[PDB]
C-alpha cells in the first residue's frame, strides 16, 4: 500500500500545484489530456487500490479478502469488510470521474 | 454457506458444532480405520523450523519447497513443482476436513432420526 | 491540527505505557525476546494495552 | 565478520550524517534539498543489500551493541532487530521518501 | 567537603572587594570554578556513602543536588544581572550576597549527617529567599507572597523541629547513619501518628502538596527572575530529599498512613494541569506545572520502592533544569514587553526564531519526550505505582495528556500565529540570553548518555 | 522545456510527457495480460470444489440406520 | 414548510433566523448607532497611537488588564460563602478525594488478602 | 516557477473581456470607466452576478462591503491591483 | 512572450450544451447573459473527453500487440 | 451606491502613496553588496561510516557474549554442515501420487 | 475588509447578500457549469418575482422564509476560494510577514548589504515624521465635538497633504512577502 498511496498522493500535490493550489475537485476540470502523465499514474494508482488482478494491490488484498472469507471470523466484521470493499472503488471511481473527466471547471487563466 | 443457514435458522440439534466436533467415535461406523501417518520426522520439523502451524500433515513437501527455492535462489520462478505438490497435498488436507464436517453431519443426522424412530416404535 | 493529532497520539501512548509497566512488572524485561519466552498464555492487560497504543 | 550487521548499521547511520551538516555551509545553500535526496538515495541503495541476504538464506540477526543502563536484574540496551520485517520495510521505505524528496524539490520550490 | 564549602564562602570577600565593574565577571568566573570543583563528588562508591568527616557526608542521592545548585549560581548571576544595571553598586553586591548565602546553606543542607543541622540550615535557606521576594521583587504582592511563603513553611517545620528533639531523647541520637543501622518498627498508635505527622508534613509543605500549595505560585510569580530560578530548581527538592532521609525510620507506619497523601497528590497533579490550561499569566502555568510534577515525586516517594525513589531522583533533577529554564524564557520576554500576560505579545518565532527554538526544546523536555531524563524519571515512577497498583496507570495517562496539552498550548500562543501590531520594541536575541538558555539545556541532553548519575542510591 | 500560459485555450503539450503516458499505460496493460495468460490459476482457482452430496455412505463409512 | 433548525449552547442560532434582526424599531437603530459610535471612538483612540512615530513600545489596553484582575484577583473579595457555593465546593473538592481512596484501598486490600492465601502467580516479579 | 506577475494593463483587459461576454452591455458601448447603474442601465442583481463573475475570473473572493461600492470597471481593477499588491 | 487574449467574438454557445439550456430557457420565457463566459470549456481542445471505460482503456491497444508479439514468439521458440 | 467623494480621494491618494512604497521596494542591480571529485560523496558517506562501524562491531561488540545473536540457519534433509563434514539423510521415500 | 462598516445593513443589502449566499452554495450544489447556469438563471427568476414589492411587512416576511430555505437547503461543504477565511490557503503565508520596524534593528553590517533601499527607507521615515503633526491637526479639526460617528477617514485637502492614518495601511508587508 505505501507505493500507490505515495502516487496517490503525489499526483493529488502535482494536480494541486498545477491549478493555482486548489483542492476541490468540484473546480477540476478535464485533466485526462491537459496532463497525461498524472492521469496514467493516477489510474495506474487507483486500479492498485481497488485490486485489480497481478498489480501491486492484488498480491495482498485480494488474499486478505481470501483470508477474511475463509477464517471462524466474526460475521459483521466480514459485511463491513466487503461493504467498505465497494466504497473503495466508490470513492476512487469519484475521484477520477470529478477530476479527469468532463469539461474545465477551473479559472480561465490556465 | 448453506450451512450456517441451517443450522442458524433450522434445527441446530441437526447441525454439526463446529467447536466440539467430531462427537462420535472415529470407529463407529467404519470397521476399520487406518491411522493417518508422517513423511517428515520431528527432528526435520525442528531443523527446518517451519512454524508450528505450518508442523501439519504437509510438512514434507513444504520441506522440500523451502530448500528447493535455497538452492535456486536467483531464479525466484523456478520452484513451480515444489509450489504445486504442496497446494494440492494442503488440498487434500483440505478436503479431508471437508469429509470429516460431512461425515459428522450425516451421523448426526441419522443418530437422531433413529433414535426418535425408535422411541415412536416403542410409544405405540 | 497539529495539536489535535498530539491529543490523540498521547490517548494512545497511555495504553503503549500502560503496556510498558505491566511487561517490566510481571516479565521482568522490556526486550522482545524475554516477552515472548516468559508469556506463553499472554493476559488481557498488556494486549488491550497494545491495542490502545495501535487504535 | 558477517557483513549483514554492518550494512544493517550502516544504512541507519549515514541518514544522521545531513543532520550533522545542517550546522555546515552546505545547509545555507540552495543544495542541501539535493544533498539530503542523494544520501537516502544511497541508503536504499546500501539496504537493497541485506534484503538480498535474507531473501537468499533468511538471515536474521539482533545487535546488542551499546549498554546504556542497568536498573538491577534489568538491563536496558541499544538493541536492534533486524528480522524478516525490519530487512523488507527498510527497503519500501527509503524508495518511497527518495521519490517523495525529488518531488519535494519541485513542489516546495518557492519556499 | 570543607575543598566545596571554603570556595563559597571566598565568594563573599572577593565580590565585596570588587571593582563596580567586575562583580558580574568575577563572581560568573569562580562559580563556575566552584561548579566544576563539585563536579567530583559523582564518584560514589556504591555499598556506602562517602563520610568526609563528623559533619558531612555525600551520597548517590545528594551529589547530583550539590551539581545541580553550584551549576544554578551561575546560570541565576546571568539572567540577574540585565534588570539590575541601574542598581547601586552596594545594593547588586548585597543582591549577589544574598545568591552566595542561599548556596551555601543548600550546599550545607544536603551533606549534613545529623538531622537537627539539616533542619537548621534548611530553615536557614528562608532568610535569603524572603529578602531577594520581598526586596527585589516587581510588583506590590511580593510582600502578601513573602508572607504566604514564610508561614507555610514555618507551620509546618516548628512540629518538625519538636519531633526530632523528641526523637533524640528517646533514641539517643539523630546522626543518619545510627538512625537507620538502629531502626525499630514504628508502632500503631496515635502517638506515632501524630510522631508520623510531624515528621512529614514540614517536607509535605516545601514540595509542596496539593492543598497546602497556595504559597508556589504567589512567590514563584512575584520573585525576580534568580529567585525563582532557585525556588523551582533546588527548594522545591528540600522536601523530597528530607522525605527520602526521614521516612527511614517511619516504617511500617507508612503503609496505611500514606494513603491521603497519595490521594491528594494524584488528584491535584491532575488538577493542577487542568489549572495550567487556563491560565492568563505566563509564569503561573510554569508553577503549576511544577506543582504537577512535585505531586509525582511525592507519589513515588510514599509508595517506598527502588524504582520510585531512583525515578524520584531523575524526576527531581529534570525537574530543576527544566523548570529553571522555562522560567528564564518567560522572563525574556516579560522584559521585552514588561507584562506576563500569555497573549500580549504573539507570533514571536517571526522574530525571534533561535529563542523559539529554546522554547521548543524545553516545551519538549517539560512533556517528557524520550529519552530525555524527565520520561526516565516519569516512567519508573509510574511502574512503581502500576507495581503498586494498577488502577493508578488512568490517572498517570490522564495527568501525561494533560501535561503534553497544556505544553504545546504555550508554545503555540507566545511563538505561534501572527505577531500584535503595535508591540515594536522587541529586539533581537543577546548573547547572554541565548547562553543562559544552551548552558540550561545542554546539560540535560548529556545526563541522558549517563542516566545512572542521577538515579541515586538505589541504583 | 518552456511553456506559457495560454487564456481559456488548451495547454501546450511536449511529446515527451506524451509517449511516456502512453507507453507506462500499455506496460500496464501488457503486465496484465502476460500475467493472465501465465498465472490464470491465481485468478480463476485451481483445484477444484468437491461436492459434499456426491460422497457415498460406503466411503464416508455410515451404517445403513439398522444396527 | 421546511425542517426547522433549533439552537444549543454549541451550536448557536445563526443571525439570518434571528427574528431579532427583522423586528426593527427606531430605538434598535439608535442602539446600533450608538454601538457604532463607541466603536469608533476606541478604533480612533488606537489608531492615533499606533501610527504615532514618535511613540516606542507596548500600547496598553485597560480591557485586556480589566480582563486578567477580574480572572486573577478580583475573585477572592467578590465570594460569599453560598449553599451553592457551600455544596460545589464541598463536592468538587473532597469527593474525587474519597471515592479514588475507596477504589485503590478495595483493590489493595483484594490483592493483599489474595497474597494471603498464596495465589496470585508472582512468578518472575523480582523488580518493583 | 509559478505564474508570472500580474500587471495593470492584463487587469484592465481580462475585466474588459468579462464585461463584453456579458449580454446585457453593449460591446461598442461599454467602456473603463462606463458606471454600471447610470450608462449600462444595470440595477443590483447585475452588479452583484458582475461582481461573481470577476471573483471567478480571478480566483479569488471579494467581500460584499466592499462589492458593493464596485459600479465601474476602473473601481474593480483599482480593486484588484489593489489587493495583489500590483503597482505597474 | 507577452501573450494577449484571444478574440472576445468566437466564444459562442451554439453547438454546446449551452445552447440546450438557452433553449429550454426561452421555452420558459428566461435567458441567460453569461453563456458566452462559459463557452470558452466546451469551444476548443476540450471539446470532446473519453469516458470512464475508455479512460480506464488507457494503453490497451499497445499493450494488446505488445502481448500477442510475445505469444507469438513463445509460439515458435518453443518448437526448437 | 458606490464611494462618497472623500472615500474615492482617500483611496487614490493611498494608492499612489501605496504604489510608491511598492516601486521602492524593488532592488537596484547592485543591492546584495556581498563583503569579501567525481567520487569523493561514495568515498566519505557510505566507504568510511562503515569501515568504522565494521571495525566496531567486529572488535568491540562481538568482544563480549551475546551481543551480536544470528538465529541458526535452516537445514534441511540432503544438507551438508560445513564443520563436521555431516549429511543429513533424506526425508522418507513419498509415496509419489504422481 | 477595505470601507468603514455602517450601524446596520439595509434591506436591501441583505436582499443582495442572500441572493449572493444562494447562488454560491447553488454553484457548489450544481458541479457543472451548464446545469449551474439553468438553475442560476431560475433562481434569479424566482428572485425578481418579488423585485418590486411595496409593502416592507410582506418584502421583510418574504426574505426570512428565503433565508430559512437557504438554511435547510444549503451545502454543507460549499465551495471557499484558497484564500478566503475557510480556505485551505487562508492564513498560509502569514509567517512570512515580518513588521518594517524591525529593519531599524538590523545590524549595520547587514545594512551595509542594500544602501540604497535604506537611503529611500530614511526618505520614507522623513516624509512620515513631517506629515504626522498635520495628520494629526487634520483628524482634529474635521471631527465632531463627541467624537467621531464612524471609522471612516479623510483624505488629504491641502497642497503637500497626506491622508491622516496612512503609514500602517501603506506599508502592508506584501500578500507573498516571500
Ligand atoms: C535523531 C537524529 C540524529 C542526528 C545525529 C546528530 C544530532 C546532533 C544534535 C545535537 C543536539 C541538538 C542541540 C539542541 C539545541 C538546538 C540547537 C540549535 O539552536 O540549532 C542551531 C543550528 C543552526 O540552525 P540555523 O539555520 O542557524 O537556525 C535554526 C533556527 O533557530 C530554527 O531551526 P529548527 O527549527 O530546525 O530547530 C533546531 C532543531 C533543534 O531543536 C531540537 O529540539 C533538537 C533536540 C531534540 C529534542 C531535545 C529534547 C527531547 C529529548 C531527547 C533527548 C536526546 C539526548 C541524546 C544525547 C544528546 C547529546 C547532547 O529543531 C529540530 O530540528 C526539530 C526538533 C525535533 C527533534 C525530535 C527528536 C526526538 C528524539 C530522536 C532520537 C533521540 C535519541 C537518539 C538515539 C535514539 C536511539 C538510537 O540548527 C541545527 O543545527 C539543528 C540541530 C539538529 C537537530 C537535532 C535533532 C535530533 C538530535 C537529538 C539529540 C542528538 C542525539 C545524538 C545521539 C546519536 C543519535
Ligand atoms: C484538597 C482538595 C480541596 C479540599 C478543600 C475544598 C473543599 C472543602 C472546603 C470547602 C468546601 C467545604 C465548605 C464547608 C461548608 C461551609 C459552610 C459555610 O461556610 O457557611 C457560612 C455561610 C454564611 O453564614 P450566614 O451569612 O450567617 O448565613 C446566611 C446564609 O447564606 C443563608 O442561607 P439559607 O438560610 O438559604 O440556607 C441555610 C440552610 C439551608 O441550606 C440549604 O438550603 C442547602 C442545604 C445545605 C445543608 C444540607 C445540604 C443540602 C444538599 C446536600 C445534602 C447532603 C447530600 C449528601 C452528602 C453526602 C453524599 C455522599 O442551612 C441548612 O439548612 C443546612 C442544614 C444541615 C443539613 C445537612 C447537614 C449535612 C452535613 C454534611 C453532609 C455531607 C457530608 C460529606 C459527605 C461526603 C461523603 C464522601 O452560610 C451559608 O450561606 C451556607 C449555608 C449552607 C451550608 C451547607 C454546607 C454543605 C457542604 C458540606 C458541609 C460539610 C463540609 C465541611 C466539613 C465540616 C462541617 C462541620
Ligand atoms: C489540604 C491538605 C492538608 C494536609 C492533609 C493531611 C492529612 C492528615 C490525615 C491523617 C491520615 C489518617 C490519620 C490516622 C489514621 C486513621 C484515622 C482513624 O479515622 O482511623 C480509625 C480510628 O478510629 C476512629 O476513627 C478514631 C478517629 C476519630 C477522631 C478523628 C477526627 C477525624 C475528622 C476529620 C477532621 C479533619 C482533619 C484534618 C484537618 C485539616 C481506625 O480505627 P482503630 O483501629 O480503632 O484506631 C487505630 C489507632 N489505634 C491503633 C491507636 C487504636
Ligand atoms: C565518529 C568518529 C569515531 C570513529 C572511530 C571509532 C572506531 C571504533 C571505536 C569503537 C569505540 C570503542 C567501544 O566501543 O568501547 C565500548 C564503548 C563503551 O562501552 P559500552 O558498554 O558499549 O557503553 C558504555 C556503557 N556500558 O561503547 C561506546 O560507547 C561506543 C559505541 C556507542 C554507540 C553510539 C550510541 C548510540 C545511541 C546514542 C544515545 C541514544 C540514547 C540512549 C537510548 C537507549 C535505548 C534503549
Ligand atoms: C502550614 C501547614 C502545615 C501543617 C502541619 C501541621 C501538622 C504537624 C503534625 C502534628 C504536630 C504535633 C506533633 C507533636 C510532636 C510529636 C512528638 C510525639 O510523638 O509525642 C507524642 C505526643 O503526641 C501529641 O501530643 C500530639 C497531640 C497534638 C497536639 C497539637 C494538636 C494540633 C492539631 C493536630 C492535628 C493536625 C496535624 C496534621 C495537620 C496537617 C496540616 C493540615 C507522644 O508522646 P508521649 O506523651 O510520650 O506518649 C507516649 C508515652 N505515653
Ligand atoms: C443552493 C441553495 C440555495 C437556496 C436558498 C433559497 C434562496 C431564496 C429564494 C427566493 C428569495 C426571494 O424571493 S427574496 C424577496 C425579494 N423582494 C424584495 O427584495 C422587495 C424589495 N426590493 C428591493 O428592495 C430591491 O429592489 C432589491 C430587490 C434589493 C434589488 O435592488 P437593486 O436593483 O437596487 O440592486
Amino acid at each position: 500500500h505505501a507505493f500507490f498511496k505515495a502516487m496517490l498522493f503525489m499526483c493529488s500535490g502535482s494536480i494541486i500545484h498545477s491549478l493555482n493550489d486548489e483542492q476541490d475537485i468540484r473546480k477540476m476540470g478535464g485533466l485526462y489530456k491537459a496532463m497525461p502523465f498524472t492521469t496514467t499514474a493516477l489510474i495506474i494508482g487507483s486500479l492498485a487500490l481497488t485490486g485489480m488482478p497481478y498489480l501491486t494491490g492484488f498480491y495482498s488484498k485480494d488474499l486478505i479478502i481470501e483470508a477474511v472469507n475463509m477464517s471462524y471470523t466474526n460475521a459483521w466484521a466480514l459485511l463491513m469488510t466487503l461493504i467498505a470493499t465497494s466504497l473503495t472503488a466508490a470513492y476512487s471511481t469519484r475521484i477520477i470521474f470529478f477530476a479527469f473527466l468532463g469539461k474545465p471547471r477551473f479559472p480561465p487563466l490556465v | 454457506g448453506a450451512h450456517l443457514a441451517r443450522r442458524y435458522l433450522g434445527d441446530a440439534s441437526k447441525e454439526p458444532d463446529p467447536l466440539r466436533m467430531p462427537t462420535f467415535p472415529p470407529d463407529y461406523g467404519f470397521p476399520e480405520r487406518k491411522e493417518r501417518e508422517m513423511v517428515a520426522t520431528q527432528q526435520e520439523m525442528n531443523d527446518a523450523q517451519l512454524m508450528l502451524q505450518q508442523r501439519d500433515y504437509c510438512a514434507h513437501y513444504l520441506i522440500q519447497l523451502l530448500k528447493c527455492k535455497r538452492d535456486s535462489f536467483p531464479n525466484f520462478l523456478a520452484c513451480k513443482h515444489e509450489q504445486h505438490d504442496w497446494d494440492y497435498c494442503e488440498h487434500l488436507d483440505y478436503v479431508k476436513r471437508m469429509k470429516e464436517f460431512e461425515r459428522e453431519r450425516r451421523l448426526l443426522q441419522r443418530k437422531k432420526r433413529r433414535e426418535q424412530r425408535e422411541a415412536e416404535m416403542a410409544r405405540g | 491540527a497539529a495539536l489535535q493529532a498530539i491529543l490523540y497520539n498521547r490517548i494512545g501512548d497511555i495504553g503503549f505505557v500502560l503496556s510498558m509497566a505491566w511487561f517490566l512488572t510481571h516479565s521482568n524485561a522490556w526486550d522482545l525476546q524475554q516477552i515472548f519466552m516468559l508469556n506463553n498464555e499472554c493476559p488481557n492487560m498488556p494486549l488491550i494495552g497494545l491495542l490502545l497504543a495501535a487504535a | 565478520m558477517n557483513p549483514f550487521a554492518s550494512l544493517t548499521l550502516t544504512t541507519l547511520t549515514i541518514l544522521t550524517i545531513p543532520i550533522m551538516m545542517s550546522n555546515s555551509n552546505i545547509y545555507k545553500t540552495n543544495l542541501y534539498p539535493n544533498y539530503v535526496k542523494t544520501t537516502v538515495s544511497y541508503a536504499f541503495t546500501l539496504s537493497l543489500v541485506p534484503l538480498l541476504m535474507f531473501m537468499h538464506t533468511g538471515q536474521e540477526m539482533i545487535i546488542s551493541n551499546w549498554h546504556w543502563m542497568t536498573l538491577q536484574t534489568v538491563e536496558l540496551s541499544l538493541s536492534f532487530k533486524m528480522d524478516y520485517f525490519s530487512v523488507m520495510f527498510i527497503p519500501v521505505a527509503l524508495f518511497v521518501t527518495w521519490s517523495i524528496m525529488e518531488f519535494s524539490m519541485w513542489y516546495m520550490h518557492s519556499d | 567537603m570543607l575543598k566545596i564549602i571554603i570556595p563559597t564562602t571566598m565568594l563573599l570577600p572577593m565580590t565585596w572587594m570588587s571593582k563596580h565593574n567586575m562583580i558580574w565577571i568575577n563572581a560568573t568566573v569562580h562559580s563556575l570554578l566552584i561548579s566544576l570543583i563539585s563536579l567530583s563528588l559523582l564518584n560514589q562508591l556504591g555499598e556506602n556513602s562517602l563520610n568526609f568527616s563528623l559533619t558531612f557526608f555525600s551520597d548517590s542521592l545528594s551529589a547530583p543536588l550539590l551539581v545541580l545548585t553550584t551549576w544554578l549560581l551561575p546560570l541565576m548571576l546571568m539572567a540577574s544581572q540585565s534588570h539590575l544595571s541601574k542598581e547601586t553598586t552596594t545594593r547588586k553586591k548585597l543582591y549577589i550576597t544574598m545568591l552566595i548565602l542561599l548556596q551555601l546553606f543548600l550546599i550545607m543542607t544536603f551533606t549534613a549527617t545529623e538531622l537537627i543541622l539539616f533542619y537548621i540550615l534548611f530553615e536557614a535557606t528562608l532568610v535569603p529567599t524572603l529578602i531577594i521576594i520581598t526586596r527585589w521583587g516587581n510588583q506590590t504582592e511580593r510582600l502578601n507572597a513573602g508572607l504566604y511563603f514564610l508561614f507555610y513553611t514555618l507551620a509546618g517545620s516548628l512540629p518538625l523541629l519538636v519531633a526530632l528533639v523528641y526523637i533524640q531523647n528517646t533514641t539517643g541520637s539523630l546522626n543518619f547513619l545510627i538512625i537507620h543501622y538502629w531502626s525499630h518498627p514504628l508502632s500503631n498508635s496515635w502517638s506515632n501518628i501524630f510522631m508520623w505527622l510531624a515528621c512529614i508534613m514540614a517536607f509535605m509543605v516545601k514540595m509542596p502538596l496539593y492543598g497546602l500549595h497556595l504559597w508556589l505560585p504567589k512567590a514563584h510569580v512575584e520573585a525576580p527572575i534568580a529567585g525563582s530560578m532557585v525556588l523551582a530548581a533546588v527548594l522545591l527538592k528540600l522536601g523530597g530529599y528530607g522525605m527520602m532521609r526521614i521516612t527511614t525510620i517511619l516504617n511500617p507506619l507508612t503503609n496505611y498512613m500514606a494513603y491521603p497523601f497519595l490521594m491528594l497528590s494524584m488528584w491535584g497533579m491532575i488538577m493542577t494541569s487542568s489549572i495550567c490550561l487556563r491560565q492568563t499569566d505566563l509564569k503561573s502555568l510554569i508553577a503549576y506545572s511544577s506543582v504537577s510534577h512535585m505531586a509525582l515525586v511525592i507519589v513515588a516517594i510514599m509508595i517506598q520502592t527502588p524504582w520510585s525513589f531512583m525515578g524520584a531522583t531523575a524526576l527531581m533533577i529534570a525537574h530543576g533544569l527544566t523548570s529553571s529554564m522555562l522560567f528564564c524564557l518567560a522572563n525574556t520576554n516579560y522584559e521585552r514587553v514588561h507584562s506576563r500576560t500569555m497573549i500580549l505579545a504573539r507570533g514571536l518565532q517571526t522574530l525571534l526564531p533561535l529563542m523559539a527554538t529554546w522554547w521548543l526544546v524545553a516545551s519538549l523536555t517539560n512533556l517528557a519526550l524520550p529519552p530525555s531524563i524527565n520520561l526516565i524519571g516519569e516512567l519508573f515512577i509510574i511502574t512503581a505505582s502500576f507495581s503498586w497498583s494498577n488502577i493508578t496507570i488512568i490517572l498517570m495517562g490522564m495527568n501525561m495528556m494533560i501535561t503534553a496539552l497544556y505544553s504545546l498550548y504555550m508554545l503555540i500562543t507566545t511563538q505561534r500565529g501572527k505577531y500584535t501590531h503595535h508591540i515594536n520594541n522587541i529586539k533581537p536575541s543577546f548573547t547572554r540570553e541565548n547562553a543562559l538558555m544552551a548552558l540550561h539545556i545542554l546539560p540535560l541532553l548529556l545526563l541522558t548518555l549517563n542516566p545512572k548519575m542521577i538515579l541515586g542510591p538505589l541504583y | 522545456v518552456h511553456i506559457e500560459p495560454r487564456y481559456r485555450q488548451f495547454p501546450q503539450l511536449t511529446r515527451s510527457q506524451l509517449i511516456q503516458a502512453e507507453f507506462f499505460s500499455a506496460t500496464m496493460w501488457f503486465w496484465i495480460l502476460w500475467r493472465f495468460w501465465h498465472d490464470s490459476d491465481a485468478v480463476l482457482g485451481h483445484f477444484p470444489y468437491p461436492d459434499p452430496s456426491q460422497w457415498t455412505d460406503e466411503e464416508l463409512g455410515i451404517l445403513p440406520d439398522d444396527e | 414548510s421546511f425542517p426547522k433548525y433549533k439552537p444549543s449552547r454549541l451550536a448557536t442560532l445563526p443571525a439570518t433566523l434571528d427574528p431579532a434582526e427583522y423586528d426593527i424599531s427606531p430605538e434598535t437603530r439608535k442602539a446600533q448607532a450608538e454601538r457604532l459610535a463607541i466603536r469608533s471612538r476606541l478604533k480612533r483612540e488606537y489608531l492615533l497611537q499606533y501610527n504615532d512615530p514618535n511613540r516606542l513600545g507596548v500600547i496598553e489596553d485597560p480591557a485586556l488588564i480589566r480582563w486578567t484582575y477580574a480572572r486573577s484577583a478580583n475573585i477572592y473579595p467578590n465570594f460569599r460563602p453560598t449553599p451553592k457555593t457551600s455544596l460545589l465546593g464541598a463536592l468538587f473538592g473532597i469527593g474525587p478525594l474519597f471515592f479514588w481512596y475507596y477504589v485503590f484501598k478495595t483493590d489493595r486490600d483484594k490483592k493483599e488478602k489474595l497474597i494471603q492465601e498464596g495465589k496470585l502467580d508472582q512468578t518472575f516479579n523480582i523488580s518493583y | 516557477s509559478d505564474a508570472p506577475p500580474l500587471t495593470l494593463e492584463a487587469i484592465k483587459d481580462r475585466v474588459l473581456y468579462v464585461l463584453k461576454l456579458y449580454d446585457k452591455i453593449d460591446p461598442e458601448k461599454l467602456s473603463v470607466n462606463s458606471h454600471f447603474m447610470k450608462d449600462l442601465g444595470l440595477d443590483s442583481l447585475d452588479q452583484v452576478e458582475i461582481i461573481m463573475a470577476m471573483e471567478d475570473e480571478f480566483g479569488f473572493e471579494i467581500p460584499d462591503i466592499d462589492a458593493e461600492k464596485l459600479m465601474c470597471p476602473q473601481e474593480i481593477v483599482d480593486y484588484i491591483a489593489d489587493k495583489k499588491d500590483v503597482y505597474e | 512572450s507577452k501573450m494577449e487574449l484571444p478574440d472576445y467574438k468566437q466564444w459562442k454557445i451554439e453547438g454546446t450544451p449551452l445552447e440546450t439550456v438557452q433553449e429550454k430557457l426561452a421555452a420558459r420565457g428566461l435567458r441567460d447573459p453569461w453563456g458566452r463566459n462559459e463557452a470558452w470549456r466546451y469551444s476548443g481542445g476540450f471539446a470532446n473527453n473519453v469516458s470512464f471505460v475508455g479512460a480506464l482503456l488507457k494503453g490497451f491497444k499497445w499493450g494488446f500487440a505488445a502481448f500477442v508479439v510475445a505469444v507469438g514468439a513463445e509460439y515458435y521458440l518453443e518448437s526448437q | 451606491s458606490g464611494y462618497t467623494p472623500d472615500e474615492k480621494l482617500r483611496l487614490q491618494q493611498l494608492r499612489e502613496l501605496r504604489r510608491r512604497w511598492l516601486k521602492d521596494q524593488e532592488l537596484s542591480p547592485r543591492e546584495p553588496v556581498l563583503p569579501p571529485r567525481h567520487s569523493i560523496f561514495a568515498v566519505t558517506h557510505v566507504l568510511i561510516p562503515v569501515w568504522i562501524i565494521h571495525y566496531y562491531l567486529k572488535y568491540h561488540v562481538t568482544a563480549k557474549p551475546y551481543t551480536v545473536v544470528e538465529r541458526k540457519p535452516r537445514i534441511f534433509p540432503g544438507d551438508t554442515i560445513l564443520e563436521t563434514g555431516e549429511v543429513i539423510p533424506l526425508m522418507k521415500e513419498f509415496p509419489d501420487q504422481h | 475588509a477595505f470601507s468603514a462598516p455602517a450601524a446596520y445593513l439595509t434591506h436591501q443589502q441583505k436582499v443582495l447578500r442572500l441572493y449572493k449566499r444562494a447562488l454560491r452554495h447553488l454553484e457548489s450544489w450544481c458541479v457543472h457549469r451548464d446545469k449551474y447556469r439553468y438553475f442560476a438563471c431560475l433562481m434569479r427568476a424566482r428572485f425578481d418575482e418579488h423585485k418590486n414589492e411595496k409593502d416592507m411587512v410582506k418584502a421583510t416576511q418574504l426574505l426570512r422564509q428565503a433565508e430559512e430555505e437557504f438554511w435547510y437547503g444549503q451545502h454543507p461543504q460549499p465551495y471557499i476560494f484558497p484564500e478566503s477565511p475557510g480556505g485551505t490557503s487562508y492564513e498560509r503565508y502569514e509567517c512570512y510577514k515580518v513588521p518594517e520596524w524591525c529593519l531599524d534593528d538590523w545590524h549595520p553590517s547587514e545594512k551595509a548589504m542594500y544602501p540604497d533601499y535604506f537611503a529611500k527607507r530614511e526618505q520614507w521615515k522623513r516624509l512620515r515624521r513631517e506629515s504626522w503633526e498635520r495628520e494629526v491637526k487634520q483628524l482634529q479639526e474635521e471631527t465632531p465635538p463627541g467624537g467621531p460617528r464612524t471609522e471612516a477617514l479623510p483624505p488629504a485637502r491641502k497642497e503637500g497633504d497626506l491622508p491622516p492614518l496612512w503609514w500602517h495601511i501603506v506599508t502592508r508587508p506584501r500578500e507573498r512577502p516571500m
